[PDB]
């Protein structure tokens, strides 16, 4: 019936590094993919709209990509207030439908795996 | 900018129903959608519907279509989210939130609906379903 | 002349009008809303730019506003 967005429950991300939090769906390459930004007890926030561009204010290390089958927010050198819930969105017009993502929460761990 | 200002909390039978207000101060809307979206304790983002109000037209989740109205009243800039036959898993806050992508702007309108970002979100309604 | 005129989308008396138009163009959101409409009343048919369309008529309300068939 509509259409369908896949996110991972959950990400870790050592802090300084890398988190890449994946939203996928059948040929999401042909959406338009936004991202929201939600910590507890607070309302969410866009961070990513059309796939790849940042509503004024948001740091320039949230970036998006969406090509084929997965849409990804990724987050460089990550910090401790990044720690959030991230939703994907679209707009499915076969459906008419705004269909969220699950969500991911973004855990960023105290202390570095290894040196 | 604009504020999406909600009503307060709700507490509901079950088989009741509820009605959820979102004023649009420090501005107001027209040219701009709205939406409801709800998120259940500990839950994600599920949208309700929305309401293009030039166009009169609004949109509804299949999972409540027929249970759900959502209106707005331009003269006071007041959009509302009315559901019926609530049930104890309604236990949500329900923000009403703007797009970002106005209808019209300087003379011209556009001539098809899509559901753009959301970028001004109201601070959400408690509403609680029980007995 | 009536007609109907953006961005109210109503129709309009133009007492010293006797045309209505429809002018139409893509701007960079063309493919997810349509093209932008502006309807309005003159006393001739405006003139526009390359890549803009603009269609006038001279009957009441002869420029309803157009939205594109969802399919
Ligand atoms: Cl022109
Ligand atoms: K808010």
């Amino acid at each position: 019936s509509s259409y369908e967005l896949t996110q991972p429950p959950s990400v870790s991300v050592a802090p300084g590094r890398t988190a890449t939090i994946t939203c996928e769906g059948d040929n999401i390459g042909q959406q338009i993919v936004h991202w929201y930004q939600q910590k507890p007890g607070q309302a969410p926030v866009a961070v990513i709209s059309s796939d790849s561009d940042r509503p004024s204010g948001i740091p320039e290390r949230f970036s998006g990509s969406n090509s084929g089958n997965t849409a990804t927010l990724t987050i460089s050198r990550v910090e401790a207030g990044d720690e959030a819930d991230y939703y994907c969105q679209v707009w499915d017009s076969g459906s008419d439908h705004v269909v969220f993502g699950g969500g991911t929460k973004v855990t960023v761990l105290e202390n570095l795996y290894f040196q | 900018q604009v504020q999406l200002v909600q009503s307060g909390a709700e507490v509901k039978k079950p088989g009741s129903s509820v009605k959820v207000s979102c004023k649009a101060s420090g501005g107001t809307f027209s040219s701009y959608a709205i939406s409801w979206v709800r998120q259940a304790p500990g839950q994600g983002l599920e949208w309700m519907g929305g309401i293009i109000p030039i166009f009169g037209t609004a949109n509804y989740a299949q999972k409540f279509q027929g249970r759900v109205t959502i209106t707005a009243d331009e003269s006071t800039s007041t959009a509302y989210m009315e559901l019926r036959s609530l049930r104890s898993d309604d236990t949500a806050v329900y923000y009403c939130a703007r797009d970002n992508l106005g209808y019209c702007s300087g003379g011209s309108c556009y001539s098809d609906y899509y559901y753009y970002y959301m970028d001004v979100w109201g601070q959400g309604t408690l509403v609680t379903v029980s007995s | 002349i009536r007609c109907f005129i953006t961005p109210d989308i109503t129709s309009k008396d133009c007492p010293n009008g006797h045309v209505c138009y429809t002018k139409t163009w893509c701007d960079a959101f063309c493919s997810i809303r349509g093209k932008r409409v502006d309807l309005g009343c003159a006393a001739t048919c405006p003139t526009v730019k390359t890549g803009v369309d603009i269609q006038c008529c001279s009957t009441d309300n002869c420029n309803p506003f157009p939205t594109r068939k969802r399919p």
